[PDB]
């Protein structure tokens, strides 16, 4: 079963790192009344938002994070989640990690030997899914500070957010079986 | 045009559907953390069992009963375990207490599309706790079930 | 003018009549899930848990009393049954103290003469106890009594 | 003229006094209630333990515990006990709802004879808290004390 | 304009750092009282209870959560420490929930916007507690590594 | 006693069938207010509603399950709520699932070696006791759509629900029962 | 420390049971505003009400248990609740427990061999504590049912339901001492 | 490490009552508004307030702490609070408490024998952390006899009173260490 368990993690992997990559690209995060020419509905992602239906459909114009006049700086909490917003640390961090995840279990496949690298896996993939949650949390929030829907990038996220925890749990399950099938045999052999 | 009752789910209504389902992912992702702090260690082991009772199930579980306001018959008792716990617990409190402000009120608004609650107003609340029972009675009967023919190929 | 039960004010009486019923169906099915199965039996024999018609009673009264008990469902069925009771508890027992608060806004302090009536059913249900507990003493001491004979 | 603000103990004011008086007597009582009758019989008896651990100590603990909603490590097992500690539960219930329905705003009455609560109208919680510190520290020393005195009359 | 910690609001900055400072000092003292006497230990020797510095705290915390934990304090000075902590903890969390209850009516959903704060702080004392876990592998692994030469 | 819980088993099995067949047979669900021909003091069941007083005293008028004069029509969720208490579906299949466990408790009377027909009829009774549920609240909740009480059938399918419980509490004890004996004959 | 435990169960009876009935027989259990003629400043017992100071000081006279007119006995709360404050009926009974407890002990001290008679008189305190408690609430529902005290009475009564819960939970355990001694000779003569 | 630990116990024991006292006889408690003569931005601690800009800067005054222009008398609630405000008792009490606490610890070096004296010190620091935290709350009610922020002396006694818990739950610790060898070697 042990094949199977490693089969589900890299399955699951390769999964959770396509629809967190697929999410992060695409641009459709939300449809909501707006103007993509640089008011009617439009689809936008993390960095683009384009017209659909209408006569100017097709058309796509780089999202607008720091909007307003004056530019009013004097706090920090605004300007801070203007800035992590715009730059969309979060999740290319899941993205990044996601990959860095799928490495370990590879490079763990070559080796076999060191137990190391698949807690490392786990790790990265539980740290996928935390920076998946707080990139979720700070896009809704940025787009609070009119009604919309949530397009299929944005739960291509969440689902992508499911697997890496799923596959995390799996992976640390691999770990703690490797070593106590160690304990097991170090006690059989003395 | 008449006043249009809350829905069989109003009690979702106190907070937004983006709360709901950030709650829902907190909620996965402490349990995975909790369990991945008391179980991925090997000196947290002793055929073999684990020093604490944390597996992912038991973690699911705990965490189900902090956010509950209920709690289980364990409670983790390492550094990172608690350290988990409590601010899964922090979480709780604020959460429920923001939920629980005014969720009568919320159970009981006419919209157009003080007074004593009623059956209607919390109808949808009954329905789901049937809907478990008899979820959790089909789940029973079908392990027994299982078990029953396993039965079967150990008496062949 | 309210009456001595003016805290039962809050929930509608059709909710406390289903309550009551939710709290037993949900106590039977916990009991049933719980020891059904002879496969959670070990070897007369005991069960793997402890969750017996009565102990079932008490776990329900317990997560529906804010209070909990000594024992937790470990099965999958039994988490099921007690984590959907804890969400109609969570819901119900939220809503009755939101219409409460709502009920004692219509800040002037409460008079007794408002929770005098749980008082009353405070007193009856320990004078209830008692009597329960004299009559189970006696029993016991019936049967001591005809054992050494 | 000047506004008076709520007393150190404005704490109580939610209810009345007579309440008060009435929730310390039916503590008693339940208290003492639940003592008897999981002691009273010979039957609970087994140097020679109970079947259970609901002395008149333990018994005003359990009590106290489930009245400030907290809980304890022991729960009634019997027939009897549990209808004492269900009907106190529902007592409780009833009671601490209707105390925390409107507490902050109780505890913000300036009288002539929505803010951030601050830290004066909660200062006679905290005086209390830090006197039941200092009686609990005094009395472990005299228990030490006291048992040292008694290992002296062991040691000659 | 609300920011990302708006439900710290109902209570003074006081009110909280106060909190802190009693919550450490009732757990230093329900330690104390529970361990500090070698007649509550029996024959290294154990104690009679697990009221040790670290599990004092985890009990403070969880009595002041609406949580609770898997012991108890069952001495005398120990239960009046754990009483007076409850009062408090009750008096408190009431009014926080009252307080909160009149600054949320200032009926419509609560938005993300408004909670994100806390759930940062979850997410972060996650990281937090891996990270501590993570540490504390480490510093067996490196043992063993001594311990295997 | 075996006899004795098997007795008891038959016994409330009867009973609760019976209550809930007359519950749901007979016209005195709630007293309120209305008319009986095509306002005054009636009594309603889950079919039919006749007058209690006046001049039009005991004449019975079908229910109108989807009125389209003071009505005209409604949402989806009311609609669907509608024809679940038109049907009654609930109480009719708690009657029938109380039915079909009294066949299990005889088809176990004569099969004594079947232990899982002991299992069927309590699962039988704890899902007719459930259906009990459903049917109330379905019921309670589309009476929704100023004084009324309820009648003593209301009150009958109430008790049918509580004996459908006990009973099957009872025959899942007996099941138990019955699985200890065969392992205490196996061991031995 | 039976013959203390012994001697304080007695004490103590008595003390609740002289508390008890002298609260029930004097009128000081409530200073307020109002007229003893058959509005100044009263004494009013579960009886009587005697007015204070003034120039009519020492003049008693019977509390009016139902008053108001119409007699609107359309509801049964108010008037049952009437009814038990006149008569005064959980006081008294109250009273006639300790009483039946003191007795109980009495009893048990002449045989010395039937300690069912330490279990009725410890059932008897509780009893009579509990009766206590309704009647104080009784009796505070029916005053509310404008500045007013407690006086010495009522405290006396409060004080009675300490004394006698105190006195029960001492006779229990005197009735369990005596059973677990009558185990432990079972076993030490077998 | 028994070394270690007293070094860590002393050494805490000594910042503590260091932070305490430097707190009690500093003036940088609150930031306020308010005059220094006889209003401006100004320092306050427990017994002086001081301009910190204007004409008047550098200008220290005693603290008014029953004044008698603006509030004419007050209720004996408000008369006991502004008196255990003015007095500074339990700071003062707090700082004592961490002087014989640190007396505690040295005299246990020259009286190693003796056990008490470590209990001791662990009484005196925790009763001094809670002195502290009583004199916070009676210092912040006072205050509140529409801006302010709290200066480093606040902080400088809020320091003190974690290490002194700190502090006191090592010398327990040293003292349970110390009950703990004496049985061990009662035991052999
Ligand atoms: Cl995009
Ligand atoms: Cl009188």
């Amino acid at each position: 079963d042990r094949g199977v368990q490693m089969l589900l993690t890299t399955v699951g992997a390769f999964a959770a790192f396509s629809l967190m990559t697929i999410a992060v690209g695409t641009d459709y995060w939300l449809y909501s009344r707006g103007v993509c020419k640089t008011e009617v509905m439009t689809h936008s992602g993390l960095w683009r938002t384009c017209c659909l239906e209408g006569n100017f459909k097709g058309l796509c114009k780089q999202i607008d994070h720091f909007p307003e006049d004056a530019d009013y700086e004097a706090d920090t909490a605004e300007y801070f989640l203007r800035a992590v917003r715009a730059s969309s640390i979060f999740p290319i961090l899941s993205v990044i990690l996601l990959f860095m995840g799928g490495l370990c279990i590879a490079a763990s496949e070559f080796y076999k030997t060191r137990h190391n690298i698949i807690l490392s896996a786990g790790i990265f993939f539980v740290s996928a899914g935390l920076s998946n949650i707080i990139g979720i949390i700070v896009y809704i929030s940025a787009n609070a500070g009119n009604s919309y829907s949530y397009g299929w990038s944005f739960y291509f996220g969440a689902l992508s957010f499911i697997i890496a925890e799923m596959v995390g749990v799996l992976a640390v399950h691999m770990f703690i079986d490797r070593h106590k099938q160690l304990r097991a045999t170090a006690r059989a052999t003395d | 045009p008449q006043k249009s009752k809350p829905g069989v789910f109003s009690f979702l209504d106190p907070l937004a559907y983006e709360i709901w389902m950030c709650i829902v992912f907190a909620y996965i992702g402490v349990s995975v953390v909790l369990f991945l702090v008391s179980r991925f260690s090997p000196y947290e082991w002793h055929s073999s069992e684990s020093t604490n009772e944390f597996g992912i199930f038991n973690s699911l579980w705990f965490s189900l009963g902090a956010f509950m306001q209920q709690g289980c018959d364990i409670s983790p008792r390492s550094l990172s375990g608690r350290i988990v716990g409590g601010v899964w617990w922090f979480f709780t409190l604020i959460i429920i207490s923001s939920y629980t402000a005014n969720l009568a009120a919320f159970l009981t608004v006419e919209r157009m599309v003080t007074s004593a609650l009623s059956l209607s107003n919390v109808a949808g609340v009954f329905y789901i706790l049937v809907g478990g029972l008899g979820l959790a009675m089909l789940v029973a009967l079908i392990e027994f079930c299982y078990k029953s023919r396993a039965e079967a190929k150990r008496m062949k």
